[PDB]
């Protein structure tokens, strides 16, 4: 069926089976879900149907859709500019790592499954020469596994500290490289869709998580880490870190607030099912997110059995997980390095296919908004290349000794946290205040057939603003600062460096409100009269 | 529970205009689109307009498009359907459907108010007695010939005899109409009970009652 | 314009028995917009299937539609006299909205005679000029039902009036009118004055004369 084959193609993607594990798992196991189901509810189906129905509306650019809405909260827009924007910073790295393990996969031996090589430390063990071994003294003095070794010591050469940037790492800049120049040839020859490449690049990663999960529920000490995953503490739930992080996990994973939802809802047409389409895509969505989590978190509960250190400190914690359990349960598979590549050409994939989404999303909507310098000349590919290049450069800086670290602040701070929230928030009270919830309804009725159910109504009015503001605000309140590995205690400036990247990201709705204000101006209720009137037939 | 009441109607001039009103109440008017569905003599069916629960979304089909528009108000809950230029090929029954969920169709209906479009003139009805042959079951007949237009609602005894009654549809030949309707009675029920005869006719307000004698 | 047809336009069915009705539609129209209404004889139509699979409230479970794309059909286990009336289709798909030609659901039972019954004018008749005497049939099935006038030594085809009752609830009979209309000049001219009406019950016809007198 090809609407099958076409949906599940946009359902899997890095943010279920590399970002929700680890944010399950540095956010405590169980604890995760109780506000990542809340947050499902009343926060990923109004915002991703209030989304899909505006793009499909509109029909046109995700920041011009904003304009011929609501032209006084047009910089919603321009704020998901700027999160697509950071995200194509820093989401092609991810696949600069499975390149990197790619390149190092082709071996009869494993690179990270053995206790020796130039980058293994001292208090390496095998953990697998023998059944009883001989550690419980040796983890007393810090024993490691030889994948949590491998990574820490030859993917990135970890530093201690943030201010202790180290040497550029030269392969991972050649596998960035590598990564850029296999996009840019994604943009070019590959846009022609359809075909036998569909048939077969679409169901692959469902198989692969399939098989995986089925190797990872095998594998002894899974009940513990199962446990582990589902059964929940309320003292881990009293943080406000938890919170943010599942709403905002709800966010990234269904593209809400990115801002290609409002490109995706203009593809189809104006009779489109939006209500349908927007409730099996966020259930599935979430479904294959839970799978991965049982995947991810049945494997580490196997590494902390077979170590003596208890489940909640046996990997890294830091956005390594997928690259530290994923390598761990392919050792078990028998002939390992066929299923290791299978599985790193499917992260290669997978991730590919969402940063051309992204990059082609954010190359159209900076066309449309100039139309007249970048559609007559013919330097569309000229600007896509300059901004490969752009992005390159500055996507270099998370490559060195201790660019994790950034890695690591730039992924907490700009497509997640506050300026997913605070865009959320002003997108919702925008159309259920601004522009007025009826007449939205009205419009969904003349595109879908019917209304909505008044409970997303409810929803954009009071529940999703209220309950977004109410953890916007329990995250000012209640401060606790980022660690990386559980223990960091990041410097200050490091926390400033974030803070001004997530308000840069998120303070041009208020700019853009103020020059809109200061540039028309004809005293206050004549301004915001001809600021709140839609412009056009939409 | 919710009753979609109608107003208006009538007999109009070729070319005139005439101005329907749709009362709704028992549900919120606001949050439900309204259509108007019309009914051919020929009790053929066709849909003529619908306007949206805010008002700025309306739809007309292509046989009363430019001719007909119709408008709305959320404040006392009433519809309107203002209609120009009406020709003799758009004369029928009028309902007020409603119809919001497109997956629901128009779930309740209204009551209709006749239409009809004429260059005929106005005529008071003339109620004709019958007298019965001169059986066992002995019946009565009361004509109504040369009356306009459809429809004259028709008893027998103010209404107070609905068993045995039979009455036909009217008529149009030369511009006018004919109707009558006759009862089954037994043979002691008459003549020893006066039977008799009412019209109502509501565009000349005629109220008449003829009984007969068996002459 | 997606014009839906319906067929048979009318069609007769006995208590107890299975019927299936239909409706064509000239373009493709989606499986949940096809609707199905029911006018009863006389009231306004009410929702009766919706998106071709489900039933309104008070329905009941007998009707069942079904039918995708371009056919689509309307299914009943076992009709009553509850539900003799019309049923329409309607499609939400496309703009502007149609309406199906209309299918006459109707019944049939054993014959039954006409009670024909001659009236002739009364009095004040002849006071504006005319004549018009009216035979009344009633009680009869079916409606394929012929009637003439007799006068002098001939049939009369000019002036015959015609008025067919719809299906009655209680016997689930017709009832016929006709009216001669003549002048009182015409009326003074003539003295035989029968109507008769060739019911399938008995070959020839019955027959109700009256005289001037
Ligand atoms: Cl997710």
């Amino acid at each position: 069926v090809e609407f099958v084959l076409s949906v599940a193609g946009e359902i899997i993607g890095l943010g279920n089976v590399w970002r929700f594990p680890y944010l399950c798992y540095k956010n405590g196991g169980g604890a995760f879900l109780i506000p990542y189901v809340v947050f499902f509810i009343c926060c990923g189906i109004p915002v991703f149907f209030l989304e899909t129905a505006l793009g499909q509306f509109t029909s046109e650019g995700g920041i011009t859709c904003w304009r011929k809405v609501c032209p006084l909260f047009e910089g919603i827009g321009y704020a998901t500019q700027v999160i697509e924007a950071h995200l194509n910073v820093y989401y092609i790295i991810i696949l600069a790592w499975a390149i990197f393990y790619l390149s190092n996969c082709f071996t009869t031996e494993l690179p990270w499954a053995t206790c020796g090589h130039e980058w293994n430390t001292e208090n390496c063990v095998e953990f697998q020469k023998l059944n009883v071994s001989n550690y419980s003294h040796v983890s007393l003095q810090n024993a490691t596994s030889p994948v949590m070794e491998f990574w820490e010591h030859r993917v990135l050469a970890i530093s201690d500290g943030i201010e202790h940037i180290g040497n550029l790492r030269w392969e991972l800049a050649l596998c960035l490289l590598a990564a850029w120049t296999i996009c840019y040839f994604c943009i070019w020859k590959g846009t022609k869709s359809t075909g036998k490449v569909v048939y077969v690049t679409a169901t692959f990663p469902y198989i692969m998580l399939l098989i995986l999960l089925i190797r990872g529920v095998t594998l002894p000490g899974a009940s513990e880490g199962i446990k582990f995953y589902l059964y929940p503490d309320l003292s881990r739930l009293s943080d406000p870190q938890v919170w943010v992080d599942a709403g905002t996990q709800i966010f990234f994973s269904y593209a809400i607030c990115l801002g290609c939802l409002t490109a995706l809802g203009s593809y189809n047409n104006y009779h489109n099912n939006c209500y349908r389409d927007c409730i099996m895509l966020c259930c599935l969505n979430s479904g294959t997110s839970f799978v991965a989590g049982f995947a991810i978190f049945s494997v580490l509960g196997f590494m902390a059995y077979e170590q003596g250190v208890p489940i909640a400190e046996v990997a890294e914690s830091g956005p390594g997980l997928a690259f530290i359990a994923y390598p761990k349960a392919v050792t078990m598979m028998p002939l390992s390095p066929l299923w290791a590549t299978l599985f790193f050409m499917m992260l290669i994939f997978l991730g590919l296919d969402s940063q051309f989404v992204c990059v082609e999303s954010l190359v159209t909507a900076v066309v449309d908004m100039y139309p007249k310098v970048f559609r007559r000349g013919y330097r569309r590919e000229l600007l896509i290349l300059a901004l490969s290049v752009i992005s390159y450069f500055l996507g270099l800086v998370m490559l060195t000794e201790g660019g994790m670290y950034i890695f690591q602040l730039f992924d907490s701070y700009a497509a997640s946290g506050m300026c997913l929230l605070f865009v959320a928030i002003f997108e919702c009270i925008c159309i259920g205040w601004v522009y007025g919830s009826n007449r939205f309804s009205e419009d969904i009725r003349d595109m879908i057939g019917f209304p909505p159910p008044s409970l997303i109504k409810w929803c954009w009015m009071i529940m999703t603003p209220g309950i977004c503001a109410g953890i916007f605000i329990f995250f000012l309140i209640k401060y606790k600062p980022l660690k990386y590995n559980n223990i960091y205690t990041y410097p200050a400036w490091g926390y400033g460096i974030g803070w001004l990247m997530a308000l840069s990201s998120m303070l041009c709705i208020p700019l853009w409100i103020c020059i809109t204000v200061w540039k028309t101006e004809g005293t206050l209720p004549e301004k915001l009269q001809k600021l709140t009137t839609p412009s056009t037939d939409l | 529970e919710v009753q979609l009441v109608e107003s208006g109607g009538g007999l109009v001039k070729p070319g005139g205009s005439l101005k329907l009103s749709c009362a709704a109440s028992g549900f919120t008017f606001s949050s439900y689109a309204m259509s108007w569905v019309r009914q051919s003599p020929e009790k053929r069916l066709e849909w003529v307009a619908e306007i949206s629960s805010g008002g700025r979304y309306i739809y007309y089909s292509d046989t009363v498009t430019g001719r007909f528009t119709i408008s709305r108000d959320n404040a006392r809950n009433i519809l309107h359907l203002e209609m120009s230029s009406l020709r003799s090929e758009d004369t029928a029954m009028y309902y007020c459907a409603r119809g919001e969920v497109r997956q629901r169709g128009f779930d309740y209906w209204g009551q209709g108010t006749t239409l009809t479009v004429s260059s005929a003139k106005t005529t008071a009805p003339s109620v004709y007695p019958l007298a019965p042959v001169c059986g066992s079951s002995v019946t009565l007949g009361c004509l109504v010939k040369g009356y306009f237009p459809e429809p004259v609602t028709l008893t027998w005894n103010s209404g107070s005899l609905s068993s045995g009654v039979h009455t036909f549809p009217a008529v149009l030949q030369s511009d006018l109409y004919t109707l009558s309707s006759s009862v089954t009675v037994t043979s002691s029920t008459w003549p020893s009970q006066s039977i008799t005869c009412n019209v109502a006719h509501p565009a000349s307000s005629t109220k008449v009652d003829k009984k007969i004698e068996p002459r | 314009e997606n014009v839906l047809t319906q067929s048979p336009a009318i069609m007769s069915t006995s208590p107890g028995e299975k019927v299936t009705m239909t409706c064509r539609a000239s373009s493709s129209v989606g499986s949940s917009y096809l609707h199905w209404y029911q006018q009863k004889s006389g009231a306004s139509p009410k929702l009766w299937i919706y998106s071709t699979s489900n039933l309104a409230s008070g329905v009941p479970a007998r009707f069942s539609g079904s039918g995708s794309g371009t056919s689509y059909s309307l299914t009943i286990s076992s009709v009553e006299a509850e539900d003799a009336a019309t049923y329409y289709c309607q499609q939400f798909s496309g703009y502007p909205l149609t309406f199906g030609s209309g299918t006459k659901l109707e019944m049939k039972r054993a014959d039954a005679a006409p009670t024909v019954s001659i009236f002739p004018p009364s009095s004040e008749q002849l006071t504006s000029g005319g004549a018009s005497v009216v035979c009344f049939l009633n009680n009869f099935y079916p409606k394929d039902i012929n009637v003439k006038w007799k006068i002098d030594g001939s049939e009369r085809q000019n002036g015959v009036l015609n008025s067919w009752t719809d299906q009655d609830s209680k016997d689930s009979t017709y009832s016929m009118s006709s009216t001669l209309t003549l002048t009182k000049d015409e009326y003074e001219r003539h003295n035989s004055y029968t109507c008769e009406a060739t019911h399938k019950t008995s070959t020839s016809p019955i027959v109700k004369s009256f005289n001037r007198n």
